[PDB]
């Protein structure tokens, strides 16, 4: 409604002030109301499917796992590799930035002093230990999973994984109701997966779809990522320590390029008029 | 079976097995009376009608109503569904030693919950039975019995110490997560209403505005030790979800 | 079933129609059909004909006086003992069910609201261990003989 | 002001002019029932209308049928009090006097052979009570209205629901009265289908070649013409010039001289213009523009009569030439376009498989009784039926007038049939929308919803068992006699008696009325359901049923529903909200005559509302004048605007008309949330009655009219003066200006002592009148449960201060003080009521007696000689009220119980003890032992004192009546012997009975003695007919259900006082429970010394968004305040002149309030008695959106010496320190619930077992366990306390060894568990091997 309750409480509403307002007041009552029931049966169907989830080893000695990565794709970091990966276990001997210098042997219980040693250090990415990579048969081992987060130590054998993971997950459903790329902050430039090409006036250009725009800090570790679709066109290129600020990627929402790659003559070939193509010319510009 | 005013009330499967039986053997008189095929086709398909009516009613064709114009349980209706005996009476089942009140909130420690006397003796009188024998002040068991409705001065000297480091599970529908319960040591008050500590209030997501409250009692040595070293309050402070706490002042 | 007994004692020479005939012996088997069966608790054929007499009298009472018919009222046309009129509304209980939505919703049956008066109290069984074991002390105090033959009589 | 006004005034604030009353609030109801009771002859609405749409009925031969002469209902057999004594419905008999006319066949017209017309019996209609109830079974009971889709056409859309077009599919419903349905559908591939009962789909063009329909009229009434004319050389139209709406010029389009669009171009509206103004009409086309059309007459050649080409065929080249050469220059085409004309009735036809009559009707049998082989007779006869037949098929008068008005037809009234006309019109209007001219109307408008009263139900009840009736009478007159058949014999009353006492109590819109307040009696007696039958169900229920519409105002609350699952689903009509003829809610509004706002009040629908344009109630005028601003805040069209003063063309009628009565009590409603308001309205019906009633200070203004209209306080009917008052009864002598000529005029209130309702609560009235002082009419005489001299009192009203106290209110929760226990605010009273029944058991039958074996004497010292408590004395749990005793079978006994036996030579004797007992918990008082025992079997000697008590009782009762009549009987009986000349020397001097031997004279003196000696007969044999009646009726057995002898209930009341728990509220939602209850030392208290009694969070007031409660602490506190100063004065009797001005100068705060109220027309007494009615503080009143701002509470608190904020500083009463900031403390109304702690508390450890599955039954009042539900399982599973759950299924509910074996050991004081198979387990393994699975437990 364009019209709003311009008054407030204290100094009281008009009629048709309160009449409209209980539209929204009864719509809130009633998904809540409602939707309660779904959420009960989200809870029963996630708990029947994770019945008989229990440890029966402690390490089945399984190979690498799942490779980690914070958040920060789209905005900025939400999630960093802090939390993320705390209370994990990892699949492989990670080494921090300096080379040959390893903290784990492919498995040890990352509480916070380990994780507050990677901090310290320019780590992106750790191979962990989990759940579904696990090799033990009707079940799951204690490295595989990580530690407890009801105690905070590691998860002795015996209890049940199944049942507590669809609770969790279950439990907040009753609550869960409802053209151009700026740099912001200063980094270096890189591009992720890039067929690199040179425009008309010498600037950087893209010619293909799987290239991501990242920007590395200075340690080296990427602070925020971006999509740059096929044929478009960047005003920096490659490895270009900038601040932010500044529109670096500019490409038109609506007109998709068939830009070549290539220099050469173009004359009109497989161009047959009046079978596949008709004639048609601008009427102010003439090209 | 018989009710108290004079009347009886039976399951719709004594409906079925008559109607059943009853065409069966109109079937065999038909038989051997040589009646035209046509009937005894037609006996065929109300047998099997009535066979799969008895099996499941509202499946086939029509569903066989009965007096009261409503659809007939069969015996599939029984053992499936939400009222099927799965659901509602082999994983949910009606429990005893327990009791409901009304929730209210209290200076009592973390791990102690409020009481109320009247239910004390009710939920552990067992218990009392037996310590009263064992104490020798009741010759047999249902002279205790006369004495805890006497409710005389000597059963509330067994109630003090009989409920001493016994706990008790506290339960709030609908339980959503695993703290929904939660043991705590009982005290005893003079009062009607269950006492609760404030800070759990939070973890069961319960404000005291008329919400109701059952409480259950374990029996067994393995079950007091399991309630104390696992289900104690004191234990639960963070979330399985994730480890932040849950006791935070409100 | 009326018709094919029926089908045998029809004779074209009685010089009638076939219906005629036919509809007693038709009509007779329904009635002994709805009179047998129809029915949980069987109940001999005198009383339901009796009963139907009782309604039949019941609705032309009701017909002139336009009030529920008195059982004294009623005995000026059954000529019989004000007794058995009440015997006879003794036996027309019918067996409800087990399933009748007692409450509001699909929730609440019957069948959940019936106690099972036939399983003795455990304050009972503990009141006859006792009674046993004190039988036992008690006849163990005694002599022997009077113990025995206490026992065996 | 009225007499009872003068004895306390509640200070108004209310600015706008009042202009319209409060309506009757149960209009409604009486109004609906009177339309179904009433007889009138030339309307037909109830029984008439019920009756003329069956009878009359003839014989399938014809040669008799019954004529409905007239009915009548009879007297009521008893009163609504010994119905409800003696549990039976309050009804009344129905006498329906008829004809029957005989035909015979050996004369054409033998009509005038045999009449039979007498009067017959059938059916009892319950009755209402006239305060607007039901008493079935001796229950109270109420019908709620039903909210039901109108019946109809409708025209309803898709929105998504093709997800492969995303097109919006079109259809239409026929929605009648009572019969089949109808629904006409569109497809993606644009087809026109018909569904009947919501069956499958069936081309439309079948339901049209039904109706005796050929191709060429369908295609005629469902297209135009395209004319072609061949000029023996080429191809000739005539255009229509507005037809080429911006298409595409297949060919070159020319003229006679011109040519105007060229091939492959758009045609503009500028050619158009220009076709128009040179007007051309013929203009040449080549065969191309012809390909692609479709023929709309069939065509043959006259040379031979055969088919040349059908109807509804796509011609070509060919078949033009064909034609050509056939002789036919003059062709007619159907006329397609893609924007304003589709083809879709054209593919419709395509698909048609039918070709005539016959085969659409065949399709028709198929549809509606499939495998059924079809007839030559039975399908038209069925289609006929469907749609055809006055009995199986009904629009009614409101159904008609919709479906004519959606036609945009002028006629009202029609014909509850269907006609071709009807459907065919549908068809075009349904073409139309799919087109796009036009658009289609919603569901949920008030427009297209009706509401449905109590009349209305029991009429269609009462057709349904006239139709049963028919079904025995069609053939009781075709086989039965022709001449001694008399009518009486051949009609029987059972099916719809049965029918109508089923929907009265059995059906779902009748249920038990909620009795707990006068509040809860109006918002449960005006109610809006849409449940029930032909409504929806919870399940069913989405989203656009259960929102607010915007024609909702003024018609429907939108702030008090149930906050269940049921929330969109159960409302209640607005204030003023009334009803149509036909059934729809409209409002009253005030007409504007050219800027003025007239008096006079219109009543719209909500239909007519959206033409208008209407000006909210908060507008001022100015003196009969125009409004103060030039722009106006309006709405119309659904939306609100601005609008200058002479563009508004109504006005509200008042300022509460937009909520209901419920929320209308609530003040300050404007100033507090909708969510918290929702649920206070709704937590005010559950108020439970004090032992005294407690006037609320804050106010609204509309107890004084809910208390009158709720019918439960006394209400005078005429103005007299008191003559007689007492605990019981009152006696007013009406005045010399209303006595009617022939009787007394002198009237008797006969009030109501304590009585159970139906949720157990007492009931009482006490006079608030005194001896010799004047009553008007409509006032107030005595009190009733919760009301305080004609105002509504809910709950009481005490001191509130918002400080956290300790921690005792951390959520929501109250604090409650000693002072408020002592004095008994908030104590009640209950009513109970135990039934001891005794029945004739085969082995014996049940007696009643005081002597039961193995009982002490002590129990039994409260009992009589016959066996029953006596009257007023106290009761226990555990206690036995009456001594019942059965023979107890045959019993087994094990050796050691006959051991005993023989040791101590006791033996029971047939004696079983079933007495009924005390439930436990319970200590009361007996207020009342009744009996009933069957005819036949002698009575006991209490029921012979209960008799003769009831016998005198009545006597004396009567003839106080009877001498409370002659005392003003007397003012004729003596003054027509005063007639003629007074003779007072001897006539008064002689006594009475002396007076009819006067001094004689002429002959119309003794016309009047021999008129006055027909009156003394009268008197004498009216009075001893009617104590032989009530003697005799009173000596007459009881009717009871089979197999018992007699019934005794008692009566226990309980005093119930305040426990730590219990659930108080306020009525603005905020509610919580009492935790502790605090001595008075210990509660804060104010340098004054008076100590506070309730403490409340202060936290709960701002996130909870409800500030109103601030606001009415602060005027409770000023009103206090008032009060006070009021009483303190008073204390000194300084003047009563200046206890006048003080109190002219109090009511007069408000800048523009509504009365003016002057204390000069008062007397000295009459202000007297004023002061001493708002001694403990004068009330106020707010209405709702009228409410008084900050200034007029500051200025109020300001006359009474309080400070200006309101809040003000509190010491501790523990250690006596003042609080570091001032406290608002203040005066606030709190309620009493239901919701108590002792009802809700329960504790099992041993008890019931279930039958088939052994498990502990569940529910307090039959002793049952809780249900440990299957999340908690999960719960514990998730801890990994395997032996807890073990013990929890296991050992607690199934294991009949099992449970049995642990109490014995733990009796044994070893707690050691032995596990078992559940029972339940058990049942099932059986269950799943009789279905005819085997299954089997795989053993080691």
């Amino acid at each position: 409604i364009e019209t709003p309750i311009t008054a407030n409480f204290r100094e009281g509403l008009n009629v048709l002030q309160y009449f409209i307002s209980t539209h929204g007041a009864r719509k809130g009552l009633a998904d809540t109301a409602l939707k309660t029931a779904n959420s009960g049966y989200l809870t029963r169907r996630l708990v029947d499917v994770a019945q008989d989830l229990v440890v029966t080893e402690d390490d089945c000695g399984t190979h690498e796992g799942i490779m980690m990565t914070p958040v920060i794709e789209g905005g900025d970091v939400k999630e960093p590799l802090r939390d993320r990966v705390l209370g994990r276990v990892t699949a492989e001997d990670v080494l921090k930035p300096g080379t040959a210098d390893i903290l784990v042997p492919r498995n040890t219980l990352l509480h916070e002093q380990w994780c507050d040693l990677l901090e310290e250090n320019s780590v992106d990415a750790v191979k962990v230990r989990s759940v579904v990579s696990c090799d033990t048969d009707f079940g799951v081992c204690a490295h595989c999973y990580g530690r407890d987060l009801a105690r905070g130590h590691i998860i002795n054998k015996g209890e049940a994984i199944g049942v507590i993971a669809a609770q969790s997950i279950g439990e907040p459903g009753t609550q869960l109701t409802m053209s151009s790329i700026q740099v912001k902050n200063k980094g270096s430039i890189k591009l992720s997966n890039v067929k690199s090409v040179v425009n008309s006036s010498g600037k950087l250009v893209i010619t293909s779809r799987n290239t991501e725009l990242k920007l590395i800090d200075e340690f080296g570790r990427t602070k925020e990522s971006y999509k740059v679709p096929y044929g478009a066109v960047l005003a920096k290129g490659d490895g270009e320590q900038v601040a932010g600020g500044e529109t670096v990627a500019n490409w038109d929402p609506h007109t998709m390029p068939v830009i070549t790659e290539v220099s050469g003559f173009v004359r009109f070939t497989d161009m047959i008029d009046g079978q596949t193509i008709t004639r048609q010319t601008d009427e102010l510009t003439g090209l | 079976v018989p009710l108290d005013g004079g009347r009886f009330a039976t399951s719709d499967l004594n409906d079925l097995y008559r109607r059943v039986i009853n065409r069966n053997n109109r079937l065999k008189r038909l038989l051997d009376l040589a009646a035209p095929d046509i009937i005894v086709r037609n006996e065929k398909r109300m047998l099997q009608e009535a066979v799969d009516a008895l099996l499941d009613n509202g499946r086939r064709g029509r569903a066989i109503t009965g007096s009261n114009k409503r659809p007939l349980k069969s015996l599939a209706d029984m053992i499936k569904g939400k009222q099927g005996r799965f659901r509602q009476n082999l994983l949910g089942k009606r429990v005893d030693y327990s009791g409901r009140s009304v929730i209210t909130v209290g200076y009592l420690r973390l791990h102690q919950c409020g009481l109320p006397k009247k239910m004390a003796l009710e939920l552990f009188k067992p218990f009392i039975y037996g310590k009263l024998e064992l104490r020798g002040l009741a010759t047999t068991i249902k002279a205790a019995k006369k004495m805890v409705e006497r409710e005389e001065a000597v059963v509330w000297d067994i109630l003090d110490e009989v409920i001493r480091e016994h706990p008790v599970l506290l339960n709030r529908a609908p339980t959503l997560h695993r703290l929904g319960i939660q043991a705590f040591e009982p005290v005893l008050i003079e009062g009607k209403a269950i006492q609760l500590h404030p800070l759990v209030c939070a973890a069961y997501n319960a404000d005291f505005d008329g919400d109701q409250m059952a409480v259950h009692v374990p029996l067994t040595l393995e079950a007091q030790l399991e309630a104390r070293a696992l289900m104690m309050s004191t234990n639960n402070i963070l979330s399985p979800a994730n480890g932040e706490p849950i006791i935070v002042p409100s | 079933i009326g018709l094919m007994k029926a089908v045998d004692k029809f004779e074209y020479r009685r010089g009638y129609k076939f219906s005629t005939y036919a509809t007693w012996w038709i009509r007779q088997a329904i009635t002994r059909s709805i009179a047998d069966q129809a029915r949980t608790i069987r109940i001999p054929v005198h009383m339901i004909e009796t009963i139907n007499k009782l309604n039949r009298i019941s609705r032309q009472m009701l017909q002139e006086m336009g009030r529920e018919p008195t059982p004294e009222e009623l005995a000026e046309r059954m000529l019989m003992p004000e007794d058995k009129i009440r015997k006879v509304l003794k036996i027309a209980k019918e067996p409800i069910s087990m399933e009748t939505p007692i409450g509001d919703d699909e929730d609440s049956h019957l069948g959940d609201f019936i106690e099972d008066t036939t399983l003795e109290l455990p304050l009972d069984s503990a009141t006859t261990e006792s009674l046993r074991a004190a039988t036992h002390d008690v006849l163990a105090g005694l002599t022997a003989r009077e113990a025995k033959v206490l026992r065996m009589r | 002001y009225s007499y009872t006004e003068k004895k306390r005034i509640r200070k108004d604030f209310g600015k706008r002019p009042q202009v319209l009353d409060v309506p009757y609030l149960l209009s409604i109801q009486l109004d609906s029932f009177q339309k179904f009771i009433e007889q009138d002859p030339e309307g037909q609405y109830g029984l008439e209308a019920a009756f003329r749409s069956v009878f009359p009925i003839q014989s399938y031969s014809g040669n008799s049928e019954l004529q409905y002469v007239s009915y009548r209902l009879g007297e009521p057999v008893f009163d609504v009090q010994e119905c409800q004594i003696r549990g039976v419905t309050y009804s009344a008999p129905l006498r329906v006097k008829l004809r029957l006319v005989i035909y015979e066949r050996e004369a054409p017209e033998g009509t005038v052979k045999d009449i039979k017309e007498q009067e017959v019996y059938m059916g009892e209609i319950p009755l209402m009570t006239d305060n607007g109830t039901f008493v079935i079974n001796g229950t109270e009971r109420v019908i709620v209205s039903q909210l039901h889709r109108s019946p109809g056409v409708f025209f309803d859309s898709d929105k998504g629901k093709t997800h492969s077009s995303g097109k919006v599919l079109y259809n239409a419903r026929i929605i009648p009265y009572r019969g089949s349905w109808l629904d006409f559908e569109f497809d993606p591939k644009d087809n026109l289908f018909v569904r009947i009962d919501r069956r499958r789909k069936l081309p439309a063009t079948i339901i049209l070649r039904a109706l005796n329909y050929t191709t060429e009229q369908i295609l005629d009434l469902f297209f135009e013409k395209v004319i072609f004319e061949i000029r023996d050389n080429k191809l000739q139209m005539e255009l229509v010039p507005e037809r080429l709406r911006g298409e595409t010029a297949s060919f070159d389009i020319e003229a006679n001289g011109k040519v105007y669009v060229e091939k492959g171009r758009r045609i503009t509206a500028r050619h158009i213009r220009q076709l128009e103004k040179d007007d051309v009409k013929l203009i040449e086309v080549p065969v191309e523009y012809i390909a692609g059309k479709v023929v709309a007459k069939d065509y043959i050649d006259e040379s031979t009569g055969e088919l040349i080409c059908a109807a509804n065929m796509e011609l070509s080249l060919d078949l033009l030439a064909k034609l050509s050469q056939s002789g036919h220059k003059r062709i007619e085409t159907l006329f397609t376009n893609d924007l304003d004309h589709g083809p879709y009735i054209s593919e419709t036809l395509r698909v048609d498989p039918t070709n005539d009559r016959l085969s659409a009707l065949v399709e028709i049998y198929r549809m509606m009784r499939p495998g059924e082989p079809p007839t030559r007779e039975a399908a038209e006869s069925l289609f006929e039926n469907l749609f055809f037949s006055e009995d199986r098929y009904d629009l009614s008068a409101v159904g008609r007038m919709k479906f004519n008005r959606s036609l945009l037809r002028e006629e009202i009234e029609g014909s509850g049939i269907l006609s071709k006309d009807d459907i065919i019109d549908v068809m075009k209007k349904l073409i139309d929308i799919r087109n796009g001219k036009g658009e289609v109307d919603d569901i949920d408008h008030l427009g297209n919803r009706r509401i449905r009263s109590v009349g209305e139900m029991a009429e269609n009840q009462f057709r349904v068992g006239l139709v049963r009736v028919e079904r025995a009478v069609k053939e009781r007159l075709s086989l039965g006699d022709l001449d001694t058949l008399m009518p009486q014999d051949m009609i029987n009353a059972k099916p719809i008696s049965a029918a109508v006492k089923e929907f009265f109590g059995s059906s779902q819109l009748s249920q038990f009325m909620v009795q707990n307040n006068p509040l809860s009696e109006i918002t449960h007696k005006r109610r809006i359901s849409a449940l029930g039958p032909g409504g929806l169900t919870r399940e069913r229920a989405g989203f656009e049923v259960r929102d607010v519409h915007p024609t909702h105002y003024g018609r429907v609350c939108p702030i008090e529903t149930p906050e269940g699952p049921n929330i969109g689903l159960i409302n209640s009509l607005s204030v003023y909200a009334q009803t149509n003829e036909y059934g729809f809610l409209e409002t009253p509004y005030r007409k504007v005559t050219d800027g003025v706002v007239t008096d006079e009040i219109h009543y719209l629908s909500a239909i007519e509302e959206g033409n208008y344009v209407i000006a909210q109630a908060n507008s001022n005028l100015d003196e009969e004048g125009h409004f103060v601003e030039d722009l106006v805040t309006c709405r119309s069209k659904g939306e609100s605007s601005l609008f200058s003063r002479d563009q508004v063309d109504y006005m509200d009628v008042s300022t509460q008309q937009v909520v209901s009565v419920g929320a209308s009590l609530i003040p300050f409603l404007e100033h507090d949330d909708a969510n918290r308001a929702l649920m206070g309205a709704n937590m005010q019906r559950q108020a439970v009655p004090t032992l005294r009633a407690d006037k609320p200070l804050v106010g609204t203004g509309m107890e004084r009219a809910v208390a009158v209209d709720s019918g439960v306080t006394a209400v005078a009917k005429r103005g007299g003066v008191v003559q007689y008052v007492d605990a019981s009864r009152i006696v007013i002598k009406v005045n010399e200006d209303e006595m009617y000529p022939g009787e007394a005029g002198i009237d008797i209130y006969n009030l109501t002592k304590y009585t159970r309702s139906n949720q157990n609560t007492c009931i009482n009235q006490m006079p608030c009148v005194s001896l010799g002082e004047p009553v008007e009419r409509g006032d107030v005489l005595a009190d009733g449960p919760s009301t305080d001299l004609g105002e509504l009192a809910l709950g009481q009203n005490m001191r509130v201060a918002f400080m956290p106290w300790n921690g005792y209110n951390f959520e929501d929760s109250i604090l409650v003080s000693e002072r408020v226990v002592q004095e008994d605010r908030f104590t009640t009273i209950h009513i109970q009521e135990l039934a001891c029944v005794s029945r004739d058991t085969k082995l014996g039958p049940e007696e009643i007696t005081a002597d039961i074996p193995n009982v002490g004497e002590a129990a039994l010292s409260k009992l009589d000689e016959s066996g029953i408590v006596y009257i007023g004395a106290e009761v226990t749990g555990g206690d036995i009220l009456v001594g019942k005793v059965t023979p107890k079978g045959e019993t087994q006994l094990t050796p050691e119980e006959k051991l005993l036996r023989a040791i101590f030579g006791e033996k029971a004797s047939d004696v079983k003890d079933s007495s009924l007992r005390v439930p436990n918990g319970v200590s009361g008082t007996v207020i009342d032992v009744q009996v009933f025992t069957r005819d036949g079997v002698e009575k006991d000697k209490r029921a012979l004192e209960i008799e003769e008590m009831q016998l005198k009782q009545a006597k004396k009762d009567l003839s106080e009546e009877l001498q409370i009549l002659e005392a003003g009987l007397f003012s004729r009986i003596r003054a027509v012997l005063v007639a003629g000349g007074v003779e007072a020397e001897k006539l008064d001097k002689l006594p009475r009975d002396r007076w009819l031997e006067l001094g004689l004279t002429d002959e119309e003196k003794q016309n009047q003695l021999e008129q006055l000696a027909e009156q003394y007969d009268e008197l004498k044999h009216e009075f001893e007919k009617k104590l032989e009646a009530k003697r005799r009726k009173i000596t007459q057995g009881d009717d009871l259900a089979p197999g018992v002898l007699k019934i005794v209930k008692v009566y226990l009341a309980v005093k119930r006082r305040i426990q730590p728990g219990d659930k108080m509220a306020g009525r603005h939602g905020n509610k919580g429970v009492i935790s502790k209850i605090n001595p008075i030392e210990d509660m804060p208290y104010d340098e004054n010394g008076t100590p506070v009694d309730i403490v409340l969070n202060p936290l709960g007031v701002p996130s909870r968004m409800n500030i109103g409660q601030i606001l009415e602490t602060h005027l409770g506190m000023a009103a206090k305040g008032i009060g006070d100063k009021i009483n303190a004065m008073l204390k000194q009797q300084q003047e009563v002149a200046k206890l006048r001005e003080f109190i002219q100068r109090a009511y007069d705060l408000g800048a523009d309030v509504r009365q003016k109220v002057d204390l000069s027309t008062f007397s000295d007494e009459e202000v007297m008695r004023l002061a001493e009615n708002l001694r403990k503080g004068m009330p106020i009143a707010t209405p709702v959106f009228d409410g008084a701002k900050e200034a007029e509470i500051k200025e109020l608190l300001k006359l009474g010496d309080l400070p200006t904020s309101g809040q003000i500083r509190l010491y501790d009463g523990r250690t006596g320190e003042q609080f570091e900031r001032p406290v608002t403390v203040g005066y606030m109304y709190m309620l009493k619930l239901n919701h108590l702690v002792d009802d809700k508390m329960h504790a099992r450890s041993t008890g019931s077992y279930s039958l088939v599955t052994q498990q502990p039954l569940g529910g307090k009042a039959q002793f049952g366990g809780q249900r440990f539900g299957e999340m908690e399982v999960w719960a514990l599973e998730a801890y990994g306390a395997a032996y807890t759950l073990q013990e929890m299924l296991t050992v607690k509910s199934d294991d009949v060894n099992g449970r049995t074996k642990m109490y014995k050991n733990i009796v044994d004081g070893n707690h050691q568990m032995e596990p078992g198979m559940p029972e339940s387990f058990n049942v099932l393994l059986k269950e799943i091997r009789s279905l005819g699975i085997n299954i089997e437990l795989e053993d080691e």
